[PDB]
């Protein structure tokens, strides 16, 4: 099938760029001191 | 008081006689001609 | 330098991360056909 | 490619399924 | 081959001279040890 | 049979063999005719 | 409990001038034939049956053109041994066969080994870590993959560095011309752990000696230092701030300062080598497919990597009827790649 | 005799004894074989 | 210090010196011999000036057999 | 205190988060002047004609180049050594075409990397230093200078400059052993063993320091931690080092003494470094690598090759097809 | 391109003359212990 | 510490950390088997490498 | 120029996963007490 | 379950993030022109 | 494509020069 070819970076940039940002929220969070 | 043939005697030795055999090989080599 | 004292700490629980990282994963399920064409 | 990246977001999703209710934070009385 | 002992003769010549010239001072040593 | 060449391994083996030999003979030897001296 | 092994263990260790070690056992035998055969080779043994050429100061040639040559390529990788079905125990035809180029390059092999277990062991025996014979792991990848690897990927040791200066040379001029070794980024990396290390050892050995305190009142200030004194010699907090404002960053911390003294050149080393496997399958960065295309379609297209491709081209052709005679090459004048009037 | 003969001198004659030797191979460079000629 | 004599203390010494001016020439010149006598050639293999070629031939006697390779060179030597 | 007067305080302050001083102003402007030059030119310019042939040759990203191929392509050869600033050019056009950024650049840089050496004398001077920093930067400056400068001068050309990229660096070492035999050179030898002895000395000292840090740390914390800024004690034992290496070698290659190991790890490098650039800078007026071509011949007069002359005949490859268009007569003469 | 050059010659000249009159004010007295 | 029926059951596969056999051991003979593991390398080494050729082994695609 | 068209990809990722990676490790340091 | 007393908390430096940022970076700046081949 | 790339970790790497200078974790001096 002849997709567009900049289709997979945007979907892996879509996927990668929000959740790490959550990522890097929950894991500094649970890193505090309880 | 200190002795004379030790590791350190061979070690020298080892390096010592065949460097002057060969320097004289090379040395001698300077006087030959095709 | 003084410290500034408008500074506060930030948060996100675990519900928090499960539930973000659903919304990300099928908003790209459902994006990804478009992007691709 | 396109079927990869599908099938990737697909398996993600269920991966996440998984944690959410196994490693859930546990409801807890206080 | 004759030039195998024209070649080793000065090594064995001065291999004696040496131990000759320490064979007081390495009996010493030996004796010593043992 | 023993091929001119399965000759010259045994002859690298034997070779080997009384290199290590003889080195380690020389220096069990002279690690018990000087010993290094120990408090008692 | 003191039997014969723990005897031979007391002897072996005996802190002496030159210490010996269990590891001395395979170090100082192997060590010994590695530079005695190289020396013996260089002044005495030809290359002409395997290379056609003299490589000795027998025959003529001085420190920089002397070199133990690579056996023939029909020698395959043959371990070429003394008593082995090449040379029959012959040791004038072995020599004339390059069986001293298996000798050199094996019992090196084994000798830098021994080197690095005497590292390890007088480090424990000293009660340091062993830090020195790890950052040894560096020089162990590189003489594996270019004297070994590199070869064994090829038709033969025939391909393999000669052991000379000259001969040294031409293996780098081979690999530009063959491999455009220069354009692989494991060799990049390898350059700059190099000239990265040797800027590191320039930096921290000027910055040290000029940030000395004065500990004495010579104006020779080397006799002010005890090697017993719990004090630094320098300050780290001036060093801090001079490269911090000069450069904009510096070291803060001396640990890691020379740990990274070490990552530096041990890592490029090790980049270097991988990129030397690659190339023994001929698995080379050659070229760039984009630039190729653009090239060929477009003869106004020019850049330096097009121009370097030109000159590999050249290397090839004026290099490889003398260089690999086995080949029995003959290029007749017409076809050899030249410019204008050279 | 442990002490004997200077330092100073055994260093001077062993230097110019390297100096000769390699003197000499440097002279063979532009004689006999390995000269061009 | 390790036990062993100072180097010093050794190269300075007259029986050294007794000893070594006849050991350092004796070696010096049993390797001049290695080569003046031409014994050098024959241990080793190495053609003298005079036998790198055969008097018409202008090729290369290069090894081209891994088993043969021994007798090859024989018969290049034989050639001259 | 007058303008003046507190302007020098402030040129010259120890406070600044990063040093201005004397040589800082003209550092300052001319390698902010290089550097955007530089990246702008990398980017964007269009192809050069390098050999003053009509023939230019693409440098930059926009014109079909990655950051292998790309370059600041040297001036044309038509230029030679003179002189050619903007100005001097009847449009920017003609500028780039001639390959005017290459000029701009490097006499802009070695300017500001030579007040860059001056700096740094010059704030050692002010913290009350010692002041051979400067002296050690000298080596990597004198090599910047031999191949922008001396060579092209040597030669009658910037066209002959090293180019400002990474292959283009490539294309001006096969070109430059085709035509000096550098590899053959000692003091590019000798640069050789200042560049891989200080790699080798880097790792020694790195390798020996790190051996012999005291305990200062639990197993689960990393042992830099065992260090602080600052404090006065020394952070590993030089005498447990020198034990070790000295063992490793004989007692006596081994340093006992700091001062004059960081001394030996400042001089190996740099010294060999400065004979590096001056191999290039000696070069640059045809002085070269040994020539053993033909060196060795038979009784009869028959060439016996040494590896000499196969490296020969890989020089003779590189230089029948360097510049393959640009020689119209039989000897490459410059 | 002759104001470019009249405008390069100025900023060149004046960088130049700061260079000089800065090394001329007082320099050897700019250290942290004997201002002479 | 959790037991389980499995764990009960491997218990005594898991109970002997430290044991140890007194002072050399069978270390003579291991150095043995490990020597002739050694010439055993060499020999399938020299016949890959051409060095050790044997009647009946071709070491070729042809045999 | 005829590219390949993984690349754009291989490149993204090569840097944003370590990079990001990274990033986790700082931030959740920075959370810490003390 | 009782907590598991193997576990440790982990730690980046801002330095060691600088420096392996740049790391990253160069690494992509350099393998990148290989990659678009 | 490619010159974004290229140009973007550059971008990124001088961008990162001045976090690494004017943002460092600033030396303090202890024992
Ligand atoms: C790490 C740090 C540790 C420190 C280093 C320690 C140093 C120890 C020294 C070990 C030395 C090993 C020597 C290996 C010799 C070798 O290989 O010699 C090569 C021989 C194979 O022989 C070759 O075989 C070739 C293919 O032949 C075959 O194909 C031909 C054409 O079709 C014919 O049919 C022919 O009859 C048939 O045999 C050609 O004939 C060659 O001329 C001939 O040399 O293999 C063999 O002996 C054995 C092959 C299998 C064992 C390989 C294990 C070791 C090698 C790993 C390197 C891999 C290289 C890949 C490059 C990347
Ligand atoms: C520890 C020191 C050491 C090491 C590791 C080596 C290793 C090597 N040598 Mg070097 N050599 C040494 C010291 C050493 N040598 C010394 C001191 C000398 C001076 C005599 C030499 C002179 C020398 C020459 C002239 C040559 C070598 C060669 C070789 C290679 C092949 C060796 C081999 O195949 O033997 C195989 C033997 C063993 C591995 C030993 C076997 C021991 C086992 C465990 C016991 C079994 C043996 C048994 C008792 C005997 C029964 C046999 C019977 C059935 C007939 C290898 C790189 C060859 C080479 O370099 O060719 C290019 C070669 O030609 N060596
Ligand atoms: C540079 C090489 C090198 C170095 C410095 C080390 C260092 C170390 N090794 Mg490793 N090892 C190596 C290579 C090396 N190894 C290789 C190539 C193998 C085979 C896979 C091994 C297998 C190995 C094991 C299984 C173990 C070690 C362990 C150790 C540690 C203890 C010392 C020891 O056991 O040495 C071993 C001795 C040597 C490597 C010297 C071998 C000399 C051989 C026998 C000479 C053979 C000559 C040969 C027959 C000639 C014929 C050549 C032929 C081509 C013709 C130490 C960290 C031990 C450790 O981790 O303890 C906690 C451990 O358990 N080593
Ligand atoms: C089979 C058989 C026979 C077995 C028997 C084996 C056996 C038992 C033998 C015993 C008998 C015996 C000894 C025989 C000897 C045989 C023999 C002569 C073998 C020779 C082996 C051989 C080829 C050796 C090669 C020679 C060699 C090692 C050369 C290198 C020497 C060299 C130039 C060393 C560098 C010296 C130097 C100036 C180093 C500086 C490096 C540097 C700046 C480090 C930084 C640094 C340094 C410090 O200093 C400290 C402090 C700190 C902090 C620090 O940063
Ligand atoms: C007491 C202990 C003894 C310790 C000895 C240790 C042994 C190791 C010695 C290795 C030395 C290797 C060099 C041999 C050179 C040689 O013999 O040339 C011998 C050659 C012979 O000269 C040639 O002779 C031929 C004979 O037909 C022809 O006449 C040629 O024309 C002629 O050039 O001499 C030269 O080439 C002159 C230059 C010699 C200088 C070499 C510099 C070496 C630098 C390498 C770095 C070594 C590290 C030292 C650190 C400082
Ligand atoms: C002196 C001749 C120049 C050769 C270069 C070696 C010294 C200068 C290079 C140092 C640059 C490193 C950065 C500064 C590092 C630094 O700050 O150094 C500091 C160091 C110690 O400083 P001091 O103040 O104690 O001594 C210097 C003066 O104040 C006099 O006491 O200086 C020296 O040791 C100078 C030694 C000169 C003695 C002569 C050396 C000759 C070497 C022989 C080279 C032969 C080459 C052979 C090749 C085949
Ligand atoms: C290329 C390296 C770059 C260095 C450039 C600096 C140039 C200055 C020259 C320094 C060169 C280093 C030599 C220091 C020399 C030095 O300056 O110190 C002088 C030192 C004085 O010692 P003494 O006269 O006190 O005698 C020693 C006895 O007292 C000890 O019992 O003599 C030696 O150590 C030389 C011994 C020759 C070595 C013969 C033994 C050979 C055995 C092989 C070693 C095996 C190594 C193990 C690995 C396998
Ligand atoms: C191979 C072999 C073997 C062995 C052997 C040997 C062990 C040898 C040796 C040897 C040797 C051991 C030798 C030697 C030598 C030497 C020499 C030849 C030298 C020299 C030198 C020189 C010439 C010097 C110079 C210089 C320098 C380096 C530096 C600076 C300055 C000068 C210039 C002084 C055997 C029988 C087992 C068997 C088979 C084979
Ligand atoms: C696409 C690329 C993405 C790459 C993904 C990489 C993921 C990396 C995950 C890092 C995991 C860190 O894991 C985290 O560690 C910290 C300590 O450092 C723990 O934190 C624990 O120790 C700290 C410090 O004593 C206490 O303040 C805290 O109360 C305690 O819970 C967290 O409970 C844990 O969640
Ligand atoms: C941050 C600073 C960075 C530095 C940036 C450099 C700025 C460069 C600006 C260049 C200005 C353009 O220069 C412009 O070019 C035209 C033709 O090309 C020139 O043309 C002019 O001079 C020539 C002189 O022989 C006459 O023939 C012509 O009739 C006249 O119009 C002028 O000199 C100028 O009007
Ligand atoms: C075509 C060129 C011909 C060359 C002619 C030669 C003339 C040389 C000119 C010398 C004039 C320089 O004179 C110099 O000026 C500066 C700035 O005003 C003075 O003033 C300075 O005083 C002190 C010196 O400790 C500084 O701290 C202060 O910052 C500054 O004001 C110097 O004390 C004075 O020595
Ligand atoms: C390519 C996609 C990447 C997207 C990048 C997104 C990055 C987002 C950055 C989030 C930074 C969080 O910012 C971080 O907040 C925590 C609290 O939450 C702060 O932490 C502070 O409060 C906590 C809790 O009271 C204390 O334990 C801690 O001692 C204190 O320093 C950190 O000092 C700060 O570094
Ligand atoms: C050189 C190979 C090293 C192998 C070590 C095996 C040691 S073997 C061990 O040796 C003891 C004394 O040392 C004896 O008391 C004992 O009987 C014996 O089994
Ligand atoms: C390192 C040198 C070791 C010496 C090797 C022994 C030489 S062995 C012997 O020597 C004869 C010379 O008369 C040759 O004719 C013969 O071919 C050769 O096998
Ligand atoms: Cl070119
Ligand atoms: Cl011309
Ligand atoms: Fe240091
Ligand atoms: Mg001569």
């Amino acid at each position: 099938m002849e997709v567009n070819q900049l289709g997979l970076i945007a979907t892996a940039l879509f996927v990668l760029v929000p959740s790490v940002f959550l990522i890097i929220l929950y894991v500094q969070t649970e890193s505090q001191q309880k | 008081s200190y002795p004379i043939f030790t590791v350190r005697w061979v070690a020298v030795h080892t390096l010592a006689v065949p460097t002057i055999f060969f320097l004289g090989a090379i040395a001698a080599m300077q006087f030959i001609q095709r | 330098m003084e410290p500034n004292p408008n500074r506060q700490p930030v948060e996100l629980n675990r519900t928090s991360l499960y539930l973000g990282l659903l919304l990300i994963l099928v908003l790209a399920l459902l994006f990804s056909s478009y992007f691709f064409n | 490619m396109e079927t990869i990246t599908y099938v990737f977001i697909f398996a993600c999703i269920i991966a996440l399924f998984f944690f959410a209710i196994f490693f859930r934070e546990p409801p807890r009385i206080t | 081959d004759w030039r195998v002992l024209v070649v080793l003769l000065p090594v064995l010549l001065a291999a004696g001279w040496a131990v000759r010239n320490i064979l007081p001072y390495a009996v010493k040593q030996v004796q010593k040890l043992l | 049979t023993i091929t001119p060449s399965l000759k010259g391994f045994f002859i690298g083996l034997l070779s080997g063999a009384v290199v290590l030999g003889l080195t380690f003979a020389v220096l069990i030897a002279i690690s018990q005719i000087d010993k290094v001296q120990r408090s008692l | 409990e003191r039997g014969w092994f723990d005897i031979l263990d007391d002897w072996l260790k005996r802190d002496r001038f030159v210490f010996v070690g269990w590891s001395g056992i395979l170090l100082f035998p192997c060590a010994y034939l590695a530079l005695g055969g190289w020396l013996t080779g260089t002044t005495f043994v030809t290359s002409w049956y395997t290379h056609g050429l003299a490589s000795s100061y027998l025959e003529g040639c001085n420190f920089l053109t002397v070199a133990v040559s690579t056996p023939a390529n029909s020698m395959g990788h043959s371990l070429l041994l003394l008593w082995g079905p090449e040379a029959q125990g012959d040791f004038t035809r072995w020599c004339q066969l390059g069986g001293l180029w298996t000798f050199i390059a094996l019992h090196g092999a084994f000798g830098l080994i021994g080197f690095m277990l005497r590292q390890f062991e007088i480090a424990r025996l000293v009660g340091v870590r062993p830090y020195n014979a790890i950052a040894f792991s560096a020089p162990i990848a590189v003489f594996v993959s270019v004297f070994l690897i590199y070869p064994l990927g090829q038709s033969s040791w025939f391909f393999a560095p000669s052991f000379g200066v000259a001969a040294i040379f031409r293996f780098l001029l081979f690999f530009q011309g063959f491999h455009n070794w220069t354009l692989n980024p494991f060799h990049m990396m390898g350059v700059a752990g190099v000239l990265g290390g040797a800027l590191l050892c320039a930096i921290h050995g000027a910055t040290v000696e000029n940030t000395l305190f004065q500990d004495g009142e010579g104006a020779s200030t080397f006799r002010a230092f005890n090697p017993t004194q719990a004090e630094e010699t320098y300050s780290m907090v001036t060093a801090n701030r001079f490269w911090s404002q000069i450069f904009g960053i510096a070291f803060s911390n001396k640990r890691w300062l020379h740990f990274f003294m070490l990552f530096v050149p041990v890592t490029g080393l090790w980049m270097s080598a991988i990129g030397v496997v690659g190339l023994a399958l001929n698995l080379r960065s050659y070229d760039f497919i984009s630039q190729e295309i653009r090239a060929a379609e477009d003869p106004e297209f020019e850049t330096f990597y097009t121009k370097n491709l030109l000159l590999n081209e050249g290397i090839r052709a004026w290099m490889a009827p003398q260089d690999q005679p086995h080949e029995n090459f003959v290029f007749p004048e017409e076809v050899l790649p030249r410019g204008n009037a050279l | 005799e442990g002490g004997r003969i200077p330092l100073w001198i055994v260093a001077t004659v062993a230097g110019m004894g390297v100096i000769v030797i390699v003197g000499l191979f440097f002279y063979g460079a532009y004689a006999g074989l390995g000269s061009s000629l | 210090t390790t036990g062993e004599r100072p180097f010093s203390d050794i190269i300075t010494s007259v029986r050294y010196w007794v000893i070594h001016s006849i050991t350092i020439p004796a070696l010096f010149i049993a390797g001049w011999l290695f080569v003046s006598t031409g014994l050098a050639y024959d241990v080793f293999g190495t053609p003298r000036p005079d036998s790198y070629y055969a008097q018409e031939q202008r090729s290369i006697p290069l090894v081209t057999d891994r088993f043969e390779a021994k007798q090859q060179v024989e018969t290049f030597l034989e050639q001259l | 205190a007058n303008l003046w007067e507190r302007f020098c305080n402030w040129v010259t302050s120890t406070d600044n988060r990063l040093y201005v001083g004397w040589f800082g102003v003209i550092m300052i402007p001319t390698l902010l002047a290089a550097t955007i030059c530089f990246v702008i030119a990398f980017i964007a310019a269009p192809p050069v004609d390098i050999d003053g042939i009509r023939e230019p040759v693409s440098g930059s990203l926009l014109y079909g180049n990655n950051i292998i191929t790309g370059a600041v392509v040297p001036s044309s050869n038509a230029i030679g050594l003179h002189f050619y600033p903007i100005w001097e050019a009847a449009s920017l056009d003609e500028w780039l075409y001639n390959g005017g950024p290459y000029q701009l650049i490097i006499f802009h840089f070695l300017l500001g990397a030579s007040c860059y050496m001056g700096r740094q004398w010059e704030l050692s001077y002010r913290l009350g230093m010692r002041p051979w920093i400067c002296v050690a930067y000298s080596a990597p400056l004198a090599s910047a200078f031999a191949v922008f400068l001396i060579y092209p001068i040597g030669q009658g050309s910037f066209s002959d400059g090293m180019p400002l990229g990474i292959s283009g660096t490539f294309n001006f070492m096969i070109v430059f052993q085709a035509e000096h035999n550098i590899l053959m050179h000692p003091f590019h030898q000798l640069g050789v063993a200042g560049v891989f002895g200080g790699a080798l000395f880097c790792a020694m000292h790195g390798s020996l320091v790190t051996s012999s840090l005291i305990r200062e740390t639990t197993e689960t914390e990393s042992a830099n931690y065992g260090y602080k800024f600052g404090q006065e004690e020394e952070t590993y034992n030089i005498v447990a080092a020198h034990g070790y290496f000295g063992r490793l070698i004989f007692q006596y290659a081994s340093f006992n003494n700091s001062r004059s190991l960081h001394f030996f790890l400042a001089a190996w490098p740099v010294v060999g470094v400065w004979f590096a650039a001056l191999g290039i800078s000696t070069m640059a007026f045809n002085l070269n690598g040994f020539n053993f071509n033909h060196s060795v011949i038979d009784a009869k007069g028959n060439v016996i090759n040494t590896w000499a002359d196969i490296i020969n005949r890989a020089n003779l490859g590189m230089e029948v097809m360097h510049e393959r268009n640009a020689h119209n007569f039989p000897l490459d003469l410059a | 391109m002759e104001t470019l050059k009249i405008t390069v010659y100025i900023v060149v000249t004046f960088f130049v003359l700061l260079f000089v009159f800065g090394f001329l004010s007082g320099d050897p007295a700019r250290n942290p212990k004997r201002k002479d | 510490a959790r037991r389980t029926w499995l764990g009960d059951i491997l218990r005594p596969l898991n109970s002997e950390y430290g044991k140890v056999a007194p002072g050399w051991g069978t270390t003579p003979l291991m150095a043995v088997f490990m020597g002739l593991f050694l010439v055993f390398l060499l020999i399938i080494l020299e016949i890959y490498n051409s060095t050790l050729i044997l009647d009946g082994v071709n070491v070729s695609w042809k045999a």
